[PDB]
């Protein structure tokens, strides 16, 4: 059995059972979290990973809290670099746990672990089997496992690279979904987490999940600057999960998004795979593969597979007092899709489209009981659904009254007419597929080390493990 | 039906006969209404169509309808008269008779509160159902296909001595036109006429046999009507009403033919040709109707399982025209035998029976509240012996008893369409002119047996139909022993507090006014609210006489002292919550006619059109 | 194991507190009529809560608090107790009292220790003891490790929390109302759960608001003064009234602990900070802060805010001292009523609809074998404000939809700025503000002197 | 006070005719009459008188007005002390309040005073003839909290003042406390 701390009584129970057949969940909460569900995913695909390998293997972790993997049966080594608030109170808790605990397991090297810490705080340049401070690029350990858990601030053909050449043959990786970010969008959101993310140009917008705005009167005319006449997504992007802040970068994003097979040149070359093996609502769960030499060939496309409802519209909403017009995405449940293609045959109005959705929202499995409605979708996200189905419906009607020839297209001389298209709309049991680069051929490194560790902070180390 | 239908009708008068200006309750003696003989006269009508011709705006046409309408009844006076030669007979001296009189009921001040905009009105009914019926609102996603759903289907039923033609089962449906409605409440439309609906109602099966006219049946009427006579009447009137028969006589005909109405005289009339006499007339066929509207309770169970087919058998045209001058003294009768406490809701008005219980309900008391409907008349034979005991004793002629014992014993029904035949033994539900009487007289029977002495000790009680109500009654273990002697489902029994458990009375509350001090029944509003979710059939122009009985129930619904009280009885009786804000959006819907098209929408057709 | 508070047995505040609390268990006994129960329930188990956790056997500093709450506990504390404020006297008078009459019959929590060093510091002012102080928080000398501030709204974040640090402190709490609503910019205010009240010093004399008081008139058709107006903005001046005790206080320290998520202090000594909301309950936050030396990772200075409940501004017209004037008033709703509202805001409905929809929503439930038959979700005085921000709501997101622009490109003249009269921030909805992350500006005037009295004096050592 | 069958009134209102402490004679209306003085001013004098049951008590406005202490003030001297108010007790505007006193001056002032409402209070304006003579003033009260309640509803729109008086008088009868014996059960006080 495995316990996790989520509420006895909410609808993502059924959802984490059947993502997970192998196992029995339990709910136990001992604690009001904010993200219980991104959470809850993260143990169970750690536990799944770490059951699928043979042991007496010995494993990497790139982001790594090293609290975290002590009370394991496994080999682990954990690279710790210094670029981040979040290390210095981790280490010192690191410190705290393993001082707090020598006389009462000693099952787990406990004496080993304190040994190899004590020997990298003198010396910060040497290696040990389960501490260093390096970084991907720099570690001269050898291994054959590797694995990434949340981790979206490295370049993943670089990266993987860097690792072959030391003898690891598979790699794992837990995180978001990248699709929505090859569709180049402007804002979306995931219901299921509690998880908003915006760029920064909308900031200020009035109707979006994450925006602040404040009252004004109306001036008409207002002093400004050469005229910008442009409104296109930039490199930057802030993340909000639950109440803690996370900002990130559309090209490290996107590099994640592999293809079915790639090629890695250079010194060594080698041939990669790539598999997706859980999927809910978007997390995914990836594996990599990697193999000396160079077979086959190269198609360079990618392939989604949609088990719910993806949307992706145009809405128009007033930013800074100024009213502009840009593109959101979201999730849609099935059987809320499902229940919809009755009344999509014809036109209808947002607001004939809205009712609808309301009064098939309430139906919950657990009846009148409010314990467990906690609804089929959240109800924030109800209004610009309703808009996208409208426009939808509106743009399936004409294509059926401007049928063409069979086999020829048609040309008025020269000067081919674009139709207009305001909505995408991904039905469950289809796929989506883009065009991607498969050939690398162009590793730097810069093969300079800079320390990050200080010397009050190496103190305090030292007389927390007195 | 009863007290009110939905456009208005009813079944009760409207006229106040139990009403009195003093303070006390003050006997009175019963007198007769004095009818106008029609005459015959065709030279007005000549004239008058004449100058119906060169003038006519508005009362021009009125005035020929009237003189041809007249012309028609003096017709069938003349006509009936003289095919019922060996059965007429003369006016004897009449029993008088007495009753009892109360004074004028009180109410209390209403308030009219209604929002503005009729679209909102709609999304709070709507927001309504989905809260309390989760299932009830997520019906709907399509268009009406229910026809062909059941042919796509075989044909299941459950028949007992039946014959019909195989080759003539088909039930492809037919063109289908109404008005898609807004309120998301899932009411059926009325079933089509096919071959398979019909085997479909009747598919019930009370083959039982026991002992038809032996001693072991005379018995047990026998005994009945001893616990009738005992507990539930005086003993004042029984010898002197045997004495003076009751016949068929000229006043009774042209009393009962001239209230009749335009339409129904008309058809009468074109019945009178070939005038078959009294003793031709078969008393024992009758004739299958289709023709009704389903019936659906609050609840969540149309949306699982089909409802029922309704049935209607139809007796002899002239059959229910040559005997219907007795209703009228059968009710006199009845009433002068009871006691002071035991009412029927003959011959009454809404206003007389708001005076009736003005002083006897309050809060804390104890009501038993009894139906009758699930129970087998057909299985034994006694039952109908009973009734027959009760109207000898009442002083019916006796030739004319042999005539309404026939309709009683094994009938045979007949589908024209399809040529299919029906027989069925002994039953109490039919088309016949003595339905409610039958069975008002067989529930006052039953419940004067099984409650002995308790009924005579109360202080009112009131019968009706299949339902009753009887005031300081509790269940005890004793009716339970009685009423098991052949089994337990004989009766449906519910206990009701007043101001806790309100009861429940013919669809409506009985509940007791704050301010005044006094009793009053008002209507059900669930019911009426799953009312407006039915589809409109096109072509109907019937959306004038719904808005005026609405306006009368919704004003009813807003009287001071009683918002509090309906609040409480719907939730004790539904578990339902927030019926005030329903209220509120009835009545905005019911302030003017185009206010009432907001319940409507497009037309939709199918099953229609060659394209 | 249990926990008590002092709350009626039949009240909806209840389930509010178990959920936010799912480590214990709680169960009600009144003992006191108060009229702030709620307010003091949740510092009660916030309290509890905190000490459960942190590391026995380690010293805990405490800022401008009572002693005398804090007597039958089983930790190390030690109180910076200055004497700045009318409450100060009669609580050292109080906490003497209970010292000296719990001598001998409790034989725990170091009573005679404690006992003997209240006397110490009487005898002079300018000493520390393990137990006692009476300096600021700029001026102890004691060192510790953790620091807990409870209801303190009267110092400045930055520059407590850095001489804090200075002396070895890696661990901060603080406990107290939340500061979104000051953010916004707002001239009125309501806390609905907890019967808390808040009003600008300059609309003191309104008359349909939370807090104020105005007279009858009958009306003079011209009335000329000596005052100039013009200008109606909000000042650093603001009224709280918490059940029926008043407290003034300022904007500018208000908005000082509205900490971003990484910060960084810079002077002779430099760390790096975090700020996380560990507990949050219909106002109530409880926030927990880590320092470390050093300079590590970089900084964008931002705020971020969940939202359980709906966050609502309007603006709303009212009467001030006889003349009319408008304003902005901020509230809290229950997500209950926001969600069943959804099908209704589609349509157009006036604001005499709404208030009757919201009326007839309220009162529900109907529990009969517990409280009474008749309750309410929401208090009926905030009603008539919130039904008009719906109506202004659905009126604005139509006008969008009427008037759609093309995808990428604006139009300029430099451009027309349309109106905003409310916002609206649904439950789970998250707001973001920018602030100041970078501070290196520190001044300690340090010119302490002895708040003391002589008679005072006299009745302590008597006393005790 | 209607909960402790208390009213109060100004002196120079005594002849009043529709207020619960007063009392006036029958007279047909006899215009005229002149004098010297010329009054034109209605306003509230330092007399009061107070009725408790049966019981009679003047009283005088400056040492009823001289008991609503603020927070916190200051006594100034030959010796300087710092005191508080607070209240404790309240039940329907008859309340209990404590005062603790300490020796020096500490803080600061603001002179302002709270009063919390646990129940609604009314002050308007009425129209009544005193001594045969047209005048205006006004009257405050008391009300219960569950009456304040149930009329959030009717006061959304204009009511006339005949409509709300019938609504008052259905919504005071209750019945769920009665016992089937009490059946009055007034609320609130009818006159
Ligand atoms: N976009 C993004 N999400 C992250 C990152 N790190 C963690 N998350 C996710 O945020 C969720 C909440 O994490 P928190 O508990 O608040 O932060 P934490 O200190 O890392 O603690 P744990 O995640 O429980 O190990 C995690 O479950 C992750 O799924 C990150 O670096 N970038
Ligand atoms: N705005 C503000 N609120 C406070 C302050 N101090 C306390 N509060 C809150 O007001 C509530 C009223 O508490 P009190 O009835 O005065 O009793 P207490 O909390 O034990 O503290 P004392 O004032 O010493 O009696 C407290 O529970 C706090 O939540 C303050 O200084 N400013
Ligand atoms: N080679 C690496 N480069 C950068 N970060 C690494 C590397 N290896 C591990 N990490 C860890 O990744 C985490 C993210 O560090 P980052 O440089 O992105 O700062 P951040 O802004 O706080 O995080 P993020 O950009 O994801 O919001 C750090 O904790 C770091 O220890
Ligand atoms: N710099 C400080 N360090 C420690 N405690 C302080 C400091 N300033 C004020 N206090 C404490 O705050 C408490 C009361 O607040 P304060 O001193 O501001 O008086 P106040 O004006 O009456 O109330 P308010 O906090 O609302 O301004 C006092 O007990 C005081 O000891
Ligand atoms: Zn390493
Ligand atoms: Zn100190």
């Amino acid at each position: 059995p495995v316990y996790v701390d989520i509420d006895a009584d909410s609808a993502f129970l059924k959802a984490l059972q059947r993502a997970y057949p192998m196992f029995e969940v339990e709910p136990r909460q001992v604690t009001p979290n904010d993200a219980a569900n991104a959470r809850a995913f993260s143990h169970l695909a750690i536990k799944l990973i770490e059951q699928e390998i043979d042991p007496d293997s010995t494993i990497l972790d790139i982001g790594s809290a090293p609290a975290r993997r002590m009370m394991s049966d496994r080999k682990y080594h954990c690279v710790c670099p210094m670029r981040s608030a979040e290390d210095p109170e981790r280490l010192a808790n690191y410190a705290r746990k393993l001082a707090s605990a020598a006389g009462k397991v000693l099952d787990r090297n406990i004496s080993g672990k304190i040994g190899d810490l004590q020997a990298v705080m003198a010396v910060p340049d040497t290696e040990t089997p389960t501490f260093c401070l390096h970084t991907d690029v720099s570690c001269r350990q050898r291994a054959d496992v590797a694995i990434y858990q949340d981790v979206y601030a490295v370049h993943a053909p670089t990266s993987l690279y860097h690792q072959a050449i030391k003898g690891v043959r598979l790699a794992y990786w837990v995180g978001f979904d990248t699709t929505p970010f090859m569709y180049n969008a402007m804002a979306g959101a995931y219901p299921s987490y509690s998880t908003n993310w915006a760029d920064e140009q909308v900031l200020k917008a009035k109707n979006i999940g994450l925006c602040s705005t404040d009252l004004t009167e109306g001036r008409r005319g207002k002093l400004s600057i050469m005229r910008g006449k442009k409104l296109e997504p930039c490199d930057r992007v802030l993340f909000s999960v639950g109440s803690t802040l996370y900002p990130e970068s559309r090209k490290l994003l996107k590099s994640w998004h592999l293809p079915s097979v790639f090629h890695l040149k250079g010194k060594l070359s080698f041939t990669c795979r790539c598999d997706t093996v859980v999927s809910c609502e978007g997390y995914v769960v990836k594996r990599i593969t990697m193999s000396p030499g160079l077979y086959g060939k190269t198609t360079g496309y990618a392939v989604t597979h949609h088990a719910d409802g993806f949307l992706m519209c145009k809405t128009t909403d007033t930013v800074d007092g100024e009213r502009v017009s840009f593109s959101v995405c979201t999730y849609v449940p099935a059987t809320i899709c499902d229940q919809m293609t009755g009344i999509l045959a014809t036109e209808v109005t947002p607001e004939d489209a809205q009712k609808l959705l309301v009064g098939l929202n309430q139906r919950i499995v657990v009846n009148g009981r409010t314990q467990r409605n906690t609804n089929t979708m959240k109800n924030y996200m109800i209004p610009v659904v309703a808009q996208a189905f409208s426009k939808w419906a509106k743009e399936c009607r004409k294509d059926m009254e401007d049928e063409k020839l069979l086999g020829v297209r048609e040309r008025t001389l020269w000067a081919f007419k674009k139709q207009k298209t305001h909505t995408v709309y991904k039905r469950p049991d289809t796929q989506s597929i883009q065009k991607v680069q498969a050939e690398f051929d162009s590793f730097v490194v810069p093969s300079l080390w800079s320390s990050g560790l200080s010397i009050p902070l190496r103190t305090r180390i030292k007389w927390l493990l007195s | 039906y009863i007290f009110s239908s939905d456009t208005g009708q009813g079944h009760l008068q409207q006229k106040s006969v139990r009403q009195t200006t003093l303070p006390v309750n003050i006997v009175e003696e019963v007198h007769e209404e004095k009818c106008y003989p029609p005459k015959l006269d065709e030279i007005k009508e000549q004239l008058l169509l004449k100058r119906l011709q060169e003038s006519a705006s508005t009362a021009n046409r009125s005035r020929y309808q009237s003189r041809k309408v007249e012309n028609m009844k003096a017709m069938i006076i003349h006509r009936l008269k003289e095919g019922c030669r060996l059965y007429l007979a003369s006016d004897t001296p009449r029993v008088p008779s007495y009753r009892i009189t109360y004074p004028a009921p009180i109410y209390s001040p209403s308030i009219n509160i209604k929002l503005s905009n009729p679209e909102t009105a709609v999304a709070v009914c709507n927001e309504f159902l989905a809260r309390n019926y989760p299932t009830v609102a997520s019906y709907q996603v399509t268009d009406e296909y229910d026809a062909y759903l059941d042919m796509v289907d075989g044909s299941e039923s459950c028949l007992d001595r039946a014959t019909f033609n195989p080759s003539k089962l088909r039930s492809y449906p037919k063109q289908h036109s109404y008005h898609a409605p807004t309120i998301r409440s899932a009411v059926p439309s009325p079933f089509q006429n096919t071959l398979q609906n019909v085997l479909a109602a009747a598919t019930k099966r009370n083959c039982n046999v026991t002992q038809m006219r032996e001693l072991p049946t005379m018995d047990s009427a026998a005994f009945n009507v001893e616990c009738f006579k005992k507990y539930a009447c005086n003993q004042e009137y029984w010898r002197e009403f045997a004495s003076s028969p009751i016949r068929v006589t000229t006043e009774n005909l042209t009393t009962y033919v001239t209230k009749l109405k335009g339409p129904k005289a008309a058809a009468l009339f074109a019945k009178t040709h070939n005038l078959l006499p009294l003793q031709e007339v078969p008393m024992d066929r009758f004739t299958m109707d289709m023709k009704r509207d389903v019936k659906v309770t609050p609840g969540t169970k149309h949306t699982e399982e089909r409802p029922k087919v309704q049935v209607i058998q139809a007796a002899e045209p002239l059959a229910t025209a040559y005997l219907c001058g007795i209703h009228r003294e059968l009710v006199r009768r009845l009433n002068a035998v009871l006691l002071p406490n035991v009412h029927t809701l003959f011959d009454m008005s809404a206003e007389d029976f708001d005076a009736i219980i003005a002083t006897h309900f309050k809060p804390g008391d104890a009501v038993l509240e009894t139906d009758i409907a699930s129970f087998d008349k057909s299985q034994d034979d006694s039952l109908a012996l009973t009734a027959m005991m009760l109207l000898e004793d009442l002083g019916v002629d006796q030739p004319i008893l042999d005539l309404i014992e026939a309709a009683f014993g094994e009938i045979s029904s007949c589908h024209l369409p399809t040529g299919t035949r029906f027989k069925f033994g002994a039953m109490m539900k039919s088309g016949m002119f003595l339905t409610l009487f039958v069975n008002t007289l067989l529930n006052i029977t039953i419940a004067s047996r099984v409650l002995e002495e308790r009924l005579t000790t109360s202080a009112c009680a009131a019968f009706i139909g299949d339902d009753n109500i009887i005031h300081g009654v509790v269940s005890d273990a004793l009716m339970a022993a009685r009423c098991a002697t052949w089994m337990n489902m004989e009766v449906k029994i519910i206990d009701a507090v007043v101001s806790v458990k309100a009861p429940y009375f013919c669809g409506g509350f009985i509940l007791h006014d704050t301010v005044t001090g006094t009793a009053c029944r008002v209507a059900d509003p669930l019911k009426r609210l799953f009312k407006l979710g039915k589809p409109l059939a096109a072509g109907d122009e019937q959306d004038e006489d719904r808005r005026r009985a609405l306006a009368d129930e919704v004003t009813r619904w807003q009287r001071t002292g009683l918002v509090t009280e309906l609040e409480r009885a719907v939730y004790s009786r539904y578990e339902v919550q927030g019926i005030t804000a329903v209220i509120t959006s009835m009545a905005t819907f019911a302030s003017s006619k185009e206010n009432f098209k907001k319940l409507r929408g497009p037309v939709v057709t199918l099953y229609g059109g060659p394209k």
